């Protein structure tokens, strides 16, 4: 059974190096032609760069060319990549793929940013509002944090239906995220409504309460 | 060398679908060694086709490659539900690869579900840090296929606008959201706002008036 599993990706700053790893199982590298690939943000998929085995040719994508460098490590069943002159450009999920892309590993995200930041949280509430099917959705916007993850949870797991969390958003070097929830316009705002966020990094917890505009 | 894919497809479970990739240059030929490889949900590849025929260990017979008209081309006969997925598809050119675009593959496991969209007005407390983010959320529709377009006065807003890529939901249905930033003082100088969102040629046009 193939094994794939890539590690080294982190934040890093523009103009900063990394060093990725891919540690190979289920074959020996020396005899496998072996791959770097990038998935964006874009959810695009980009070549970086292609490793022939025997003792062959590595090829790199224009994108890519003088500031990635390739390596094996056949006595460590490794192959490394080495990203040097990063751009906003590079922020993505890396992967190495086997012979014809057969295996994938399970990628390793790069992030080329700014610095650490704590979100700033907003409540959405609907503008002097009606209710269509006597339901009534609020909202939050979780603004620039850094470095994602964010816990956001509604009256603390009370609502759990109705719930929808949307992914992040990187913009000008810090995330944005939003949360939201539908409820009868019996509950709100008759009862309260609490969006509970959790910044783990920065060990930030807000509460923000909707309340009418 | 550009490498171009069908943006996406819709069948329903049972049929016989085809995806295709064209290459810019020229034919599609057996030195290209077209590839074709899957991506499921939380960005999970796996290689289905390699070689323009070859088909990778465990991938089901259903997958099959070959070249057709000027193009390489995918077909699954008889697709099924757990299929729906992004279909990528490589070409080397003598030197390197260069991946096609991928091909958002529907199986229609549920009946088509228009979205369930609603704009959200800057909050106060924003505008006092001299910034405004107009919130569009997009819900249960199915496909998830969408398209965001926004105004101001009438006027599409050519940017300042960011948009989520769709995501599943429990009922496998998908969600998305748009945001629209301005200033404080851009927000001002209008009074009109909107978030129109087409489905399946179907807009849904969400507004809001400041003033
Ligand atoms: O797998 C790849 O990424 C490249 N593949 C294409 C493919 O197998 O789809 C193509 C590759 C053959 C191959 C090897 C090198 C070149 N380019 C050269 S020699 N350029 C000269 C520069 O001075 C082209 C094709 N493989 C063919 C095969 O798998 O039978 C052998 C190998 O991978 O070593
Ligand atoms: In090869």
């Amino acid at each position: 059974e193939v094994t794939l599993v890539e590690s080294g990706g982190d934040s890093v700053k523009p103009g900063g190096s990394l060093k990725l790893s891919c540690a190979a199982s289920g074959f020996t590298l020396s005899g496998e032609t072996m791959s770097w690939v990038r998935q964006t943000p874009e959810k695009r998929l980009e070549w970086v760069a292609t490793t022939l085995s025997g003792g062959g040719f590595t090829f790199y994508s224009a994108s890519v060319k003088g500031r990635f460098t390739i390596s094996r490590d056949n006595a460590q069943n490794n192959l490394y990549l080495q990203l040097n002159s990063l751009r906003s450009e590079d922020t993505a999920l890396y992967f190495c793929a086997s012979h014809r892309f057969v295996h994938w590993g399970h990628g390793t995200l790069v992030t080329v940013s700014a610095k650490t930041t704590p979100p700033s949280v907003y409540p959405l509430a609907p503008g002097s509002a009606a209710q269509t099917n006597s339901m009534v959705t609020l909202g939050c916007l979780v603004k620039g944090y850094f470095p994602e993850p964010v816990t956001v949870t509604w009256n603390s797991g009370s609502l759990s239906s109705g719930v929808h969390t949307f992914p992040a958003v990187l913009e000008s070097d810090l995330y944005t995220l939003s949360s939201s929830v539908t409820v009868p316009s019996s509950p709100r705002p008759s009862e309260t409504v609490t969006c509970n966020v959790a910044h783990p990094a920065s060990s930030t917890k807000v509460d923000k309460k909707i309340v009418p505009r | 060398a550009v490498v171009t894919q069908e943006s996406a497809l819709t069948t329903s479970p049972g049929e016989t679908v085809t995806l295709t990739c064209r290459s810019s240059t020229g034919a599609v030929t057996t030195s290209n060694y077209a590839n074709w490889v899957q991506e499921k949900p939380d960005h999970l590849f796996t290689g289905l086709i390699g070689g323009t025929n070859n088909r990778a260990p465990g991938v089901p017979a259903r997958f099959s490659g070959s070249l057709i008209g000027d193009k390489a081309a995918l077909t699954i006969t008889g697709a099924q539900t757990e299929d729906e997925a992004r279909y990528f598809c490589a070409l080397w050119y003598s030197n390197l690869w260069v991946f096609g675009g991928g091909t958002k593959l529907t199986v229609l496991g549920q009946p088509k579900s228009s979205p369930s969209v609603t704009l959200f007005p800057p909050s106060s407390e924003e505008l006092e840090t001299n910034k405004a983010t107009l919130v569009c959320t997009i819900i249960d529709f199915y496909p998830g296929v969408v398209t965001v377009d926004w105004k101001v006065d009438g006027t599409p807003v050519t940017q300042g606008m960011e948009t989520t890529q769709p995501s599943k939901q429990s009922n496998n249905k998908y969600m998305a959201s748009s945001y629209l930033t301005l200033t404080a003082r851009e927000w001002e100088r209008h009074s009109s706002y909107s978030c129109q969102v087409t489905h399946e040629g179907h807009t849904v046009e969400k507004s809001l008036s400041r003033a």
